């Protein structure tokens, strides 16, 4: 789904990011790069879901993908 | 009023609906074909111009 | 000193396969992934001499000859 | 003492590929360092993945999965091609 | 058990068993089963003190994870020794520029 | 016969077996087939880089492989550049 | 008043607020926000709609989708900070693709 | 399933006994403990790989190698205390 992160959602994400004014031709490229990142992470997740060809994806898979992707995450 | 039922149900609502489902499956397969061609072009360009 | 190393390699080539329950790959294995393109062994390609380098970066006497002579040619 | 490295084997591989050309000193040092780095990365990834799968059944699939997940498609796929052929020849 | 013999709060017998199962090297000196446990208790204790003062700052007896983020992000050394981890329930410390605000 | 000769390759498996046994984690051990596959992959990559560097040297009319030829081959095959940046 | 109402309507009155102060107050209120913002159900919808291409019957878990949401939501915010700093480094208080490309080419995209 | 919940509660009572906890903080602290431990152990093993090796000194020198000195001095002091107590 291309329009997952809709226009108001991206707008409030940008406002949370501390920007004075947000132009109307900036969300397309941001959406493209975040879709690329999402494709990369889901590809990795499905790869290690077949590490033991497990028929389910869990937090362990995605934390594996993200911890070897260089963008480490915490809270767990 | 029995024979007309079987002379009408041969090509009725359900048969036409199922035929429309067939054509929907066909055009979905065509979209799949387009998708695989496009992604293959992307892979080819990833090595022919990088 | 390569002879003793090769003998040690040959001796160790049998110890690792009987280190418990291994039963490697169920005596089966997937074939060439995606498509077979490895060729015989390599690609058999070369590179050019002239501004082909300036074409290559657009497509994306080392350390002096005394050091070129310094690096001794290896003898087996 | 004694040192162990892949001089004769890499020279044999080159002779099979390019018999006329050899390997220079620092070029060999570079190749040996890179191959050691690749081996250590593959081995560590396989160990941590087997630990993640909570099973002590380390097959050629561990090294295969490592090769998939640490190296882009081309070299990994060709390596798995030749490795599959070599394994089925050995087996 | 092991804690009383070592005189240390965090258990080290389980930690040392995990280290032995790790088999990181052929030579594994077993004379210090609680060294890593000691350093982790020291780090976690200073982190807990920071989190406690942060939680007491905003009349919060219970440590909200935002307070933990503020505690781990308010120190130069803590952010220097790790700064690439994104903790759940985020929110950067407040900041402003000399051009955005008068 | 020798297992390395049985695999029909050049790279020896025993060295990788020894250097990989170091990566054993207590109750977790590794098998011989994994080492054979790793040797196959290593022989493949070393053969590929050797072929590329030898062709580059032949372009330079040099009978000896130069590290500059190695980096030029890495640059030409962008997969190698991405791998070396990743590893 | 559209219809029957509490006496006379129109109490809303013309009370438009000029930007800047409104922008400042909304960013101040947004900064203290710490929980999830984007809708999670469309997120799982899209992530499942982009997972069957590898293979179907993969299945998922709440912990998984939550972790991917946390990863994507906590990563682009630093990108937003970098883009804003690159923007106000130049005389452009608004955001344009120039500084975001600048941030991409200084944060090591490859 | 040996966790650090009891140890975490003990260190809580030691540092700020009056302070309570959430229901997900303990997972964060346990992750801190074990991930710091495994990364430090991996650095120690990679450092000892070069030197021929077939304890307290290795852990202490691994801590002093990378982890900041401001914490490294306290780490060394507490490790010496722990090893002396073990030998006591």
């Amino acid at each position: 789904n291309i329009q997952g992160i809709t226009k108001p959602a991206i707008r409030r994400l940008a406002r949370r990011g501390g920007v004075k004014r947000i132009s109307g031709l900036i969300y397309e490229e941001v959406r493209a790069v975040l879709k690329s990142f999402l494709e990369s992470v889901i590809r990795d997740s499905v790869t290690y879901t077949e590490h033991a060809k497990r028929k389910t994806v869990t937090s362990l898979d995605v934390v594996y993908a993200l911890k070897r992707q260089g963008r480490t995450l915490y809270g767990f | 009023l029995n024979d007309e039922l079987v002379l009408h149900n041969k090509d009725g609502f359900l048969a036409r609906q199922e035929f429309l489902q067939r054509v929907g499956s066909a055009e979905d397969e065509r979209y799949k074909e387009l998708r695989r061609q496009q992604l293959a072009q992307q892979l080819q360009q990833d090595s022919e111009a990088s | 000193e390569d002879s003793e190393s090769d003998m040690d390699d040959a001796k160790l080539d049998a110890l690792m396969g009987n280190e418990g329950e291994e039963e490697e790959d169920d005596l089966a294995e997937i074939d060439t992934c995606n498509i077979i393109t490895s060729g015989r062994r390599t690609r058999g390609k070369v590179i050019d001499y002239k501004k082909t380098a300036e074409e290559l970066d657009k497509k994306e006497e080392k350390e002096e000859d005394d050091e070129d002579e310094e690096d001794d040619d290896f003898k087996e | 003492a004694r040192k162990e490295t892949y001089s004769s084997y890499i020279y044999k591989v080159l002779k099979q590929t390019h018999p006329d050309t050899g390997i220079s000193q620092k070029s060999m040092s570079i190749l040996n360092s890179f191959v050691n780095d690749i081996f250590e990365r593959i081995a560590t990834e396989a160990s941590k993945l087997a630990a993640y799968n909570k099973k002590s059944t380390i097959s050629a699939r561990e090294i295969q999965t490592a090769v998939r997940l640490i190296l882009p498609g081309e070299l990994a796929k060709h390596a798995v091609c030749e490795g599959t052929r070599a394994v089925t020849k050995y087996s | 058990s092991r804690s009383a013999k070592a005189g240390l709060t965090f258990p080290v017998g389980r930690v040392h068993r995990l280290l032995r199962r790790g088999n990181y090297a052929q030579r594994i000196g077993s004379g210090a089963p609680v060294y890593l446990t000691a350093v982790l208790e020291y780090l976690a204790a200073e982190i807990l003190e920071l989190a406690g003062n942060a939680a007491r700052d905003n009349k919060k007896t219970r440590i909200i994870p935002r307070h933990l983020q503020l505690a781990i992000r308010n120190d130069d050394e803590l952010n220097k020794l790790l700064g690439n981890v994104t903790i759940a329930q985020g929110g950067v410390l407040p900041n402003i520029h000399q051009n955005l605000l008068p | 016969q020798s297992s390395s000769a049985r695999a029909g390759l050049q790279f020896p498996v025993g060295r990788i077996k020894r250097y990989l046994k170091r990566h054993a984690t207590g109750r977790t051990r590794v098998g011989s087939k994994a080492a054979i596959y790793l040797t196959a992959v290593l022989e493949y990559l070393t053969a590929e880089v050797l072929e590329l560097a030898g062709n580059a040297a032949k372009d330079l009319k040099v009978k000896r492989i130069t590290p500059r030829h190695l980096q030029l081959a890495i640059r030409g095959d962008d997969e190698l550049d991405s791998l070396i940046r990743a590893t | 008043a559209r219809k029957s109402a509490p006496s006379t309507g129109g109490v809303k009155k013309p009370h438009r607020y000029k930007p800047g102060t409104v922008a400042l107050r909304e960013i101040r209120r947004f900064q203290k926000s710490t929980e999830l913002l984007i809708r999670k159900l469309p997120f799982q919808r899209l992530v499942r709609e982009i997972a069957q291409d590898f293979k179907t019957d993969l299945r998922f878990q709440s912990s998984a989708i939550g972790a991917l949401q946390e990863s994507v939501e906590a990563y682009l915010v630093s990108l937003f900070e970098d883009t804003n700093l690159a923007a106000i480094h130049a005389k452009r208080v608004t955001i344009m693709p120039k500084e975001i490309q600048l941030a991409r080419r200084l944060r090591g995209e490859r």
